[PDB]
RNA sequence: UCGCCUCCUAAAAGGUAACGGAGGCGCCCAAAGGUCCCCUCAGGCGGGACGGAAAUCCGCCGGAGAGCGCAAGGGUAGAAG
RNA sequence: CGCGGGGUGGAGCAGCCUGGUAGCUCGUCGGGCUCAUAACCCGAAGGUCGUCGGUUCAAAUCCGGCCCCCGCAACCA
RNA sequence: GGCGACACACGUGCUACAAUGCCCACUACAAAGCGAUGCCACCCGGCAACGGGGAGCUAAUCGCAAAAAGGUGGGCCCAGUUCGGAUUGGGGUCUGCAACCCGACCCCAUGAAGCCGGAAUCGCUAGUAAUCGCGGAUCAGCCAUGCCGCGGUGAAUACG
């Protein structure tokens, strides 16, 4: 790289909701993060959050 | 709307014809004038013939017709526009 | 700090900051901020990066919010029209849909008013 | 505002109780 | 040079690509070369300012900072005079290219507003898959204080792999979230 | 109409006429000049936020159909770009 | 066929020379004042610029042909 | 089924565009008129609409009843906002044989136009105009912001 003008790329520690991300090699270490994911929540571990009237009124 | 626990409500003159298909073996035409009705799911496969002031509409009935009185799918009055 | 999508509220005040979050208001928030028992009055500028990760995973993983949520108002509305519903034809051509007159004033269901010509 | 059925001043207005007009 | 993903793409993705389609030689491979960022802006015009804070902007989220394209013809539509700066493009490769890749899997996506999942249609036929952004704010680096107006970019990724299912195997096994 | 340039007429050297067929010139450039190093096009197909036929990017295919300030002709990437 | 000027919202006229951006009066439409209409007042709409091709990055604008328009001219014989 | 159509045009209105203001707690001060086919105290469930029960009165006896502005304390800090409550999603509740067309109301989400309105133009001379609640008719329910009445606080200005 030309000498000078990057960014000095330190390794970093960052955060998520869950426990830390160890990578991170980053300008600007320490840096927190609302949503990374290896979750289960947030579509990986999948999970939620026509269907209704057959039930509620059904005999009522 | 409806107040639950009161009906739901199907006009049984009607009702009277499609546990009388659907729990029946014979399954085929309709045609009635109670639009005032709720639904299914025991008439949802048949083909009712709906009223809009003037004449008897067809109607086939299908699982997201949840609970939606008779009329919603037939309506009152012609525009196309201009 | 952010919620829901990233939506970050700020200054303001810590029970208003969650109106301005799609999907809640004035009643799905002030009960959840005795559900991580948080005084509301306190502002979103200071307040325990600790109490802040309760509400930011209490609310995601309560409810349908901003994101899912404006996902299943759209497909119930396609849901209506599409299938020849009346209340959604006044959809699929564009109307008001639950009672009110048309001979007059429908000028936020119905765009601005666009004139043509007399007898 | 005369017309927020959300609130005491409102409810008042409509001459309803509710959450935010009990008795 | 340790990176976590370098390490990972060798010890358990490599091995579970090459007993996945059979591979004679060990250059055979799909291998990942030269995923390169586009910021297309052509809201930058007549404001010059607006790239020079674009920049150090992408700078902060690549450790390089870009080059500037500029206007290969004259196009009178819009503005469009022949010369002009229209936005900043990156080639970064080669361990620069992993620590960005990595932090972008771990903490940019799963940023991005509704996330359902990165179309798996972008495969361009002969192995390499691009993919758009609209935001900036994504990344660790950019703190919604420093964002004077919301602006996103192309990302191209380059791979050896002469088909696209082994692009999608490489970059699946990788941990790319598709549908 | 009147001088200069390009093509054809022009009969494969040159030259060749008509109130024959068609177009340009009366400038421009301090870089659009010298040199040394580097680079290679138009176009098409696929991919890609705001990008639409064509702003930018990435892939393959592309021997010159691009570019060479301005008209045409000749020339030209093994460069004159 | 000869020279010269032109063709632009419904009418009449600018804009074209000097490329980027279509304007003025009237009419038309919606609303006012009036018992009512006109006058008057407040808002609005409305066009690819004869046409085809070329030029340029961009064409009402520059270039070629065509087409209508007005004007001038066809003398010695 | 329609009278409830919707490219649009006008009349009478309501609610607003906010800080003399919005919200919430506590706390007061009226009149007229209705109601034993009804008005429902008080208790319980319910966020609530409402539903259970149930006491009283043919009613200066009992009930609709809370009057609201105001008062007190406090929160919001000039922001299309805690202004504003239009539109739309979902969940219910009661009337009624029935609520799609086409009902009222409660709750959760949504928060739209609107930052005092061109030419024009209306009412009002005193307890009036403004602003705030309340009742009644019709009436199952109700599209009432309407109509007829009731009291609360309470201006400005008329040379001519
Ligand atoms: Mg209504
Ligand atoms: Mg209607
Ligand atoms: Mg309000
Ligand atoms: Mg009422
Ligand atoms: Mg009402
Ligand atoms: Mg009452
Ligand atoms: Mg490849
Ligand atoms: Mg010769
Ligand atoms: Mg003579
Ligand atoms: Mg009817
Ligand atoms: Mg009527
Ligand atoms: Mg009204
Ligand atoms: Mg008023
Ligand atoms: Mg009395
Ligand atoms: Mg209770
Ligand atoms: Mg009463
Ligand atoms: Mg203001
Ligand atoms: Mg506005
Ligand atoms: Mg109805
Ligand atoms: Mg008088
Ligand atoms: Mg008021
Ligand atoms: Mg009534
Ligand atoms: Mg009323
Ligand atoms: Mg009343």
């Amino acid at each position: 790289m030309k000498e000078g003008i990057h960014p000095k790329l330190v390794p970093a520690r960052i955060i998520c909701g869950c426990g830390n991300v160890i990578e991170t090699y980053s300008t600007k270490p320490e840096i927190y993060v609302e949503v990374c994911s290896k979750c289960h929540p947030f579509y990986t571990g999948q999970q939620r959050f026509v269907e209704r009237f057959q039930r509620r009124y059904g005999d009522s | 709307p409806r107040s639950l626990k009161k009906g739901v409500f199907v006009d049984d003159h009607l009702l009277e014809k499609v546990l009388e298909l659907n729990a029946k073996g014979e399954k085929r035409l309709i045609k009635t004038w109670s639009r005032r009705s709720t639904i299914v799911p025991e008439m949802v496969g048949h083909t009712i013939a709906v009223y809009n002031g003037k004449q008897h509409v067809p109607v086939y009935i299908t699982e997201n017709m949840v609970g939606h009185k008779l009329g919603e799918f037939a309506p009152t009055r012609t525009y196309r526009g201009h | 700090a952010r919620i829901a999508g990233v939506e970050i509220p700020r200054n303001k005040r810590v029970d208003v900051a969650l109106t301005y979050i799609y999907g809640i208001g004035k009643a799905r928030a002030k009960e959840a901020l005795e559900k991580t028992g948080i005084n509301p009055a306190t502002r979103v500028k200071d307040l325990t990066e600790a109490e802040v990760v309760r509400l930011r995973e209490y609310v995601e993983n309560t409810w349908k919010l901003e994101g899912e949520l404006r996902a299943e108002v759209a497909a119930n509305i396609k849901r209506l029209m599409d299938i020849g519903c009346y209340r959604g034809l006044r959809h699929r051509r564009g109307l008001p849909v639950r009672g009110q007159r048309t001979r007059t004033n429908a000028r936020t269901r119905k765009g601005p008013r666009k004139t043509v010509a007399g007898k | 505002g005369k017309g927020d059925r959300r609130t005491r001043r409102g409810k008042i207005w409509r001459g309803t109780y509710g959450k935010y007009r009990p008795r | 040079l340790d990176v976590a993903l370098k390490r990972k793409y060798y010890e358990e993705v490599r091995p579970e690509l090459i007993r996945r389609f059979g591979y004679q030689n060990v250059w055979e491979v799909p291998r990942l070369e030269k995923v390169v960022i586009n910021q297309g802006l052509g809201e930058a015009k007549e404001d010059a300012r607006i790239l020079e804070k674009a920049a150090q902007e992408l700078a902060l989220i690549t450790g390089q900072k870009p080059a500037v394209t500029r206007a290969k013809k004259s196009i009178s539509n819009f503005k469009l005079r022949k010369g002009m700066p229209i936005g900043l493009r990156v080639t970064l490769r080669r361990d620069r290219m992993w620590i960005f890749l990595e932090k972008l899997l771990n903490v940019a996506l799963p940023r991005i507003r509704d996330f359902r999942g990165l179309n798996p249609n972008s495969f361009d036929g002969r192995g390499n898959y691009n993919l758009g952004l609209r935001e900036q704010l994504i990344f660790p680096e950019i703190t919604y204080d420093m964002v004077d107006a919301l602006r996103g970019m192309d990302i191209a990724v380059v791979t050896t792999a002469e088909t696209d299912e082994e692009a999608r195997a490489l970059l699946e096994l990788l941990g790319f979230p598709f549908r």
